Order: structure tokens, then C-alpha cells, then sequence
């Protein structure tokens, strides 16, 4: 069975979510008591501050304790999210699509090679007058793989960016204190919407042209009945409309990210 | 074997041969046949003015000769045809050899950058 | 076998390297001694004079002084560890990040290009419907090229600027002792931060991606098992897809770079 | 036996040789030659195997025509970044003294800031793609000088060797103008 | 004979005139430019043609020359393209901006629209410095790749692969060229206001 993107999301999934979501959690969960102990000697600090002298405004205080809990809680319960999270945005990724991406992607690109094989039968039988024959199946090969590996490529850009910006998560939420780390935070946000948006449009967009794509090479046959001429003609125009339509996107989701402020 | 270079100029001398040679046997071969029908002109001529029926059973049998002996004639073209053919065949095969030789996967070296 | 990327990585890392690297260094292991010594004389004769006429050495005089000499040392401990970690750099980074360096790239090459060369073998066999796996043989070989070249040039390029940055390192951290050419020593620190990330990057993206495509090729084989079709689109997709990656790696380390400030 | 960049170089230079005389009527290299050569040689050898077969040999043609192409492209991007900044400088040369007379007022000195910014930058893009065009092109003639089609070498590892060169360098002398173009910009 | 550039150059000539300018006309109411381009187009698909006959007199190895036909008519024709293609955009875009430069200067009454009139005069400029650019560097590249391509033989004397590499070398070197042509003249636009 033509199960190539498959094995490859696995591999490269098992890849990325093993190795870092295991450095997340050897990170975080050995930091926690620690950050608990840090926590409370600051209490017994500003027990220094009551009891001793130079103090300001105690109940100031309070919301400088309600801040850095807020910080802390957000930093140890997003580490928790992430490790469920990485799992939660694989998962959301297929659905997205089919609203599983990889089968859709596969299947379509089985029409698509198995009109090319056929083709190539074709070639084989004569031996003589069977190069244009070659030369059509080499036409839907290089198409049909051209936009399967296209938009596979983005999605796969789109999954590992995730994943590491999840994976950094905690650092950035731990470096929301001061106005620059805040600066931070902001770019941090900028990126994140930015991939979400682009996995998700490329979700829609690839599942509707593949889809028709895989239609229009199930349609095809090599026989006495259609002008291959045509056919092959209408392959290739679909092949680079979906193609251009999938090269200009991501400017444009890009554009409006940033836009959005 | 050898040099590459010497398989290719050993292919096409052979070809340039063999077709050569093709034809001189065929021109050799028809004045052949030339010369056989002179002589049966010849013994036709002499077979009308026999005298005793001994003499002309004798060179019935004399013409039945000549006339296996064209047979045999006959049986040597058709066979330096089928050489001819067979050492076509060899000569594509020396072909297929030397290309298979130099596409072969079998082969290791690389070009180094020096 | 296919002995080409690391036999070029060596050559590139000799002679260039040699030039600059060598060039600049002999400059400065030739011009420092003199120069430390003369910058004793003068900061020792300046607290002198300050001893022996108007007053300018209060605490503040020491301070500068120490300021110029820890600058002064750090730029000429740079040159000294810009040979050393010029040559330790070339030789670990990308072994490091991602045995040997590029040796997995070569045995991934390798593999392509057998099985380019089996294609052309079974394409040389029939000689007259020879011809469709000789275009097999053609895509392959141009599929595993485009692969391996861009990643080889990245590398390289990463590498040359690593090298050429670090080389003119010694100048630029010299050049901070005032505020513009300090302005002018922030673009150097920015790209130098630039081509690590870069270097980072590639290194693993990249080492992922030869793997992944080295097992998915040598497992290739043509036989009456496997559709060839089916294979050679498989390759030809798997190319694209690190291809497309690889490509979109270089704006995000550049744009990231820019980033941090 | 292969001179294709000399006579370009010399109707260029004779086109800047009218552009100084219109100013004057106003006021009255050849390595990449060599690796080529080796390089369309080696494509030509290939030419030679397929034309004697004249019917198996094909996949010999297909192999010529690969590797004329990689060479063709790398030569040709590399020439023509070097003649184009060769071009512009000139041009830029001969209309100078222009902008250097924009000395007289002081708002002119934005005209002049934007000259030296752009000769600057085709100067740096003359020295870097001389430098590394140079050592490439030397190293990927060397390499074809090296390549071969006997029964010791394999035709699959010369030409993704030849293929994969030929693509390192052009993504190289395609990454370059844009760092010339940076680098210009910052030091100004 | 050859006519593509003229019929092509006049036809876009026409139909603009006839809807571009004859309304300019009601708002008010209330030796050739193409010749050498077309010639040295001519003569590089003379060589294709040529090319491709003595690939069909072998019928057996018949596809080398065909390959290197092809070759030769793909280069031609991309930077014959290439630099017509640009002439076109370049002449379609003057010819838009002097249809609309009665509207555009005439709104310069008031102040606010400075700005307006300023953009015009940018894409004015513009354009004409670009129709200047291609026709100096385009015609003298024609020139030179029509003189190649005519002096080309299929002959003992000329070795294949190297008047292949040289027509491909040149074709490239040209698009890379007239490829960076358009950044400066945006640029230098840009400096001049």
C-alpha cells in the first residue's frame, strides 16, 4: 500500500515530540520544587521587609505576590498543557484537514501514480514508439508529486514550528515580568498566530484542491475513450493552478498576522 | 577487453569489415555464376553432336554432374548468409557488451577533487 | 564510493580558511606583543604624569583604565582563540550539532546514486525500451543532486561567513572603546548570531532529512515487487519536501536573528 | 578552442569606450573560459558515445545535455553578475564628475550619498564574486578535468557529482548580491 | 519572413488607442523599434529549424539533434520574450499614464492632492526610465545573440556541444540582465523624488 506520508509524519513526529517534550518535562518537572522553595524564601524576604524595616505600601506587596503567582502558575500549568498539547495539535492538525490529512494526501497521490503507472505500461508494450507514452507519465509524475510534496512540506514546516514554539513555551511565559521580556512575549504571540494561521489555511486549502485533484486523476484513463492530449493538458493546468494558489498563500496569511497587531 | 577507446575502434573496423566483405563474396560468388553458365552453354553445344548412345548416356550423366555441383553451389550461398547473419548478431552483442561495460553498475571509482 | 562532501567540505575549510584565517592571524600574533607592551608604557606613564602634574587620577582613572585593558585582553585572548576555535569550530559544529560531519550526507548520496545507477544499468540492458529508465535514472539523480547540493551550499555558506566573521572578529570588538563604533560592533554581534543560528539550524534539519531519505532510498529497489512508479514518485516527493523545508530555513533564522536585537 | 567571454567583454568595452565619448564630446575573466572548455569537452565526449550506438545510445545524449546545461548555468550566472557590475560601474565612472558637482549646494549632498552608496556596493560586488567565483569555477573545472566515462568510473557518481557542484555554486553566487547589497547599506 | 513583434507590437497598439486614447480624446472633449528583435528571432529559429531537420533525416539517432533543436528554440525564445514582453509592459503602462495625465495633473488645483500628482510624476518617470533601459540594453543583446545565431553552422568545422553552451550561456546571461534591470530602474525612480 502507497503509505509514504504516513511512516514520514510518524517518523518525524516521534522525532520531534519524544526528544523535546522529554526535555520539557526532565526541565520542568526537577525545576518545580525548586521554583516552590525560591517562592518561599521571597515570602520570607518580605518577612524581612515587615518585620526589619524600608518597606512600601504592604498591600502593594499583595499584588506583587498575586502577579508572580499568576506567573508561576501560568509557567508550571502551561508545561503541563504543552506536554498534553504537542499531542492536541497533531491531533487537531488531521481534523482540521479532513473538516486524517496524511490518508487523504496519500490516497489522492495514489490515483495520481497509478494513472502514471499505467502510463508506463503503456510505454513498455510498444518498446518502439513507447517514449511519448514515457513522456506522459513522466508529465503526471512530476505534477502529482510536485504538489503532494509541496504541500506536505508546508504543513510539516508548520507542525515542527509549533511543536518548538510550544516546547519554548514556558521560558517566554516565565519572561513576561519586565517591559522588554513583555516585548518578547509580544513577538512570541506575533509568530504563534502566525503558524496557527498558516497550518490552518493550508489544512482547508490542500484538503479542497487535493481532493479535486485526486477526482480529476481517478477520471482518467488510458484508452480509446478520452483524448489523452487533453487530459493531460488538464492535469498539468490543475497541477499549477493548486501550486501557485498554495506558493501565494502563505504571503498573504503571513501579511495578515502581522497585520492584526 | 582493454581501453574503452579500443573496444569502440575495434567495433566499428569490424562492422566496416564485415559489411565489406559481405560484398566482394557476393560480386566473387556472381561471376562464378557466370562462368558456371558459360560452361554449361558449352556442354549443351557439344551434347548435340554425340554418335553412339554409349556416348550420350555418358554425358547425360556428365550434365546431371554439373548440375549437383550447382546444387551444391546453392547450398554454400544459403549457408554464408546464416554466417552472415550469425556474425551480425555477434557484432550487436559486442555492442551491448562495451555499453553495459560502461553503464555498469559494478563500477566504484569517482572523480576526486584534487 | 561517493567521496565528494567531505573531500569538499576539507578543501573549502583549507583553502579559504587557510587565506583569511591564516592571513589575518599572523597579522595579529605579529603586531599584539609590541602593542601590549606600548599599552603598559602608556597607561604606567599616565598614572606617573597624574602623579607628577595635574590632577586626573582619582578612582575614576582606574576605572577607565581597567575598562580598556579588559577590552583590550578579550580582543587579543580573541585573536589567540579565534585560531584555535577557528579550527575547532570547522572541525566539531556540524559533526557536533549533527562519526563524522557531512559523512552522512555522502552515504545518503551514495545510496541515491547506486540506485540512480542500477536504473541506468536496466535502462543500458534493453537499449531500445531502454529509455524510460533512463529517465527514471535522470529524475532520481536530479532529485538526490537538488537535495544534497542545497544542502551542501547552506552548510558552506554558514561556514564561510562563520569564518570570515570570526576573522574580522579581533577588529570589531576593538572597535567598541567609543559609542559609534560600538554602533558599528552591534551589526557584526547580530550577524554573528545570525550564522550560528543559521549553522544550528541546518546542521540538524538537515542531518534529520539525509537520514530520513538514505533509509526511504537504499530500501528502494527495482524489482517485480515494488511499482517503480509508485518509488520514483516517493523519491522525487521526499526531495521536494526537505527541499522546501531547507529553503524556508534561512528567512527564520535571519528574521529571528533580527529579533533578539 | 572555446572563446565565448573575451568577445563579450570586448563589445562592452567598446560600448564604454562611446559612453566615454559622449562625455569627452561633452568636456571637449578568461578562467571561466578554461573551465568551460573542459566542462563542454566532457559533455562533448558523452555526445560522441551516443551518436556511435546512433540507436542504444541515448541515455549518453541525455547525460551530455545534463552536464552542458549545469556547466552553461553556472558560467552564464556567474558572467553575467560580473559583466552587469562591470557595466553598471563604468556607467556610474563616466557620470561621476555629475554628481561630484553637486558640491555647491548643500541639499545636493543626498545625491551624493546615494552615488558613493551604490558605487561602494558594486565595488564589494566586484571583489566578492571575483574572489569566489574564481575559486569555485577552479574547483569545478578541476573536478570535470577529473571526469571520465571508461569501465573504472561510474557514470551515476560523475554526473550527481557534476549536478550537485554545479547547484552549490549557483545557490552561492545567488546568495551573494543580497549581502553585498547589505553590507553596502550598513557600513554607509 | 518573420512577423511576430509587429503584428503583435501593432495590435496592442491599436487596441490601445482605440480604448485608451480616443477616451482621453472625449475627456479632453468634455528601420522599426521591433525590426532587429524580430530579425535576430528569426534567425536563431532558422538554426531550430535547421536543428530539427537533420534530426528527422537520421530517423535512428534523430533525437540528439532534435534535443539540441529544442534547446536552441527554448533559449531564443525566452529572451526574445523576455525582452519584448517588457517593451509591451513598459508601452501599455506609458500609454495608461498619458490617457490619465489630463485627470491626474488637473487635480493638482488643490493642495491636498500633491501627493496624487506626485505618485503620477513617480510612475511617470518610472516606466519612462524603464522604456529607455530596455530599449539601449536589449537592443544591443538582441544584436549580439542575432549576430551568434546567424554566424551558427551545422557543419565538421563547429563543434556541437560548444556552439550549444555558448547560445545557452549568452540566452541566460541576457535574462539574468534584463532580470536585474527593472530593481535599478525602481531604484533610481525612487532616488529621484
Amino acid at each position: 500500500a502507497f503509505e509514504l506520508f504516513t511512516p514520514l509524519f510518524n517518523k518525524i513526529d516521534q522525532t520531534t515530540a519524544t526528544y523535546v517534550t522529554d526535555i520539557s518535562s526532565r526541565a520542568i518537572a526537577a525545576i518545580t520544587p525548586v521554583v516552590s522553595v525560591g517562592l518561599t524564601l521571597g515570602f520570607i524576604t518580605y518577612g524581612w521587609l515587615i518585620i526589619r524595616g524600608a518597606v512600601e505600601m504592604p498591600v502593594a506587596e499583595f499584588l506583587n505576590r498575586c502577579l508572580r503567582i499568576g506567573i508561576i502558575v501560568s509557567i508550571a500549568l502551561a508545561g503541563g498543557l504543552y506536554q498534553g498539547e504537542i499531542a492536541n495539535a497533531i491531533t487537531t492538525v488531521p481534523d482540521e484537514l479532513a473538516s486524517s490529512a496524511a490518508a487523504l494526501v496519500d490516497q489522492s497521490a495514489q490515483q495520481g501514480f497509478d494513472r502514471a503507472s499505467e502510463a508506463f505500461e503503456e510505454a513498455g508494450f510498444f518498446s518502439s514508439d513507447g517514449l511519448l507514452y514515457g513522456l506522459f507519465g513522466i508529465i503526471i509524475l512530476l505534477a502529482t508529486g510536485l504538489l503532494a510534496a509541496i504541500g506536505g512540506a508546508f504543513l510539516l514546516l508548520a507542525k515542527i514550528a509549533l511543536a518548538l514554539l510550544a516546547g519554548l513555551g514556558p521560558l517566554f511565559i516565565l519572561a513576561l515580568i519586565w517591559q522588554p521580556t513583555h516585548r518578547f512575549f509580544d513577538q512570541w504571540a506575533q509568530q504563534v498566530l502566525n503558524y496557527g494561521l498558516l497550518i490552518v489555511l493550508f489544512a482547508a486549502v490542500f484538503g479542497l484542491l487535493m481532493q479535486i485533484f485526486g477526482s480529476y486523476m481517478a477520471d482518467l484513463r488510458f484508452d480509446g475513450a478520452q483524448n489523452v492530449a487533453y487530459a493531460i493538458g488538464g492535469s498539468v493546468i490543475l497541477s499549477i493552478v493548486s501550486i501557485v494558489l498554495l506558493m501565494q498563500l502563505p504571503s498573504i496569511a503571513s501579511g495578515l498576522a502581522g497585520g492584526i497587531g | 577487453n582493454g581501453s574503452v577507446a579500443d573496444m569502440r575502434r575495434s567495433i566499428e573496423e569490424r562492422s566496416r569489415t564485415a559489411a565489406a566483405t559481405d560484398k566482394a563474396v557476393g560480386l566473387r560468388a556472381y561471376e562464378g555464376a557466370q562462368q558456371r553458365l558459360a560452361q554449361i552453354e558449352g556442354l549443351m553445344d557439344e551434347i548435340s553432336r554425340t554418335q553412339d548412345q554409349k556416348a550420350i548416356e555418358e554425358l547425360q550423366a556428365r550434365i546431371a554432374g554439373e548440375q549437383a555441383a550447382i546444387q551444391n553451389e546453392t547450398t554454400k550461398l544459403q549457408m554464408i548468409a546464416q554466417l552472415r547473419q550469425a556474425e551480425q548478431a555477434l557484432i550487436s552483442e559486442q555492442r551491448r557488451e562495451r555499453n553495459m561495460r560502461i553503464l555498469s553498475s559494478g563500477n566504484q571509482g569517482m572523480p576526486t577533487i584534487q
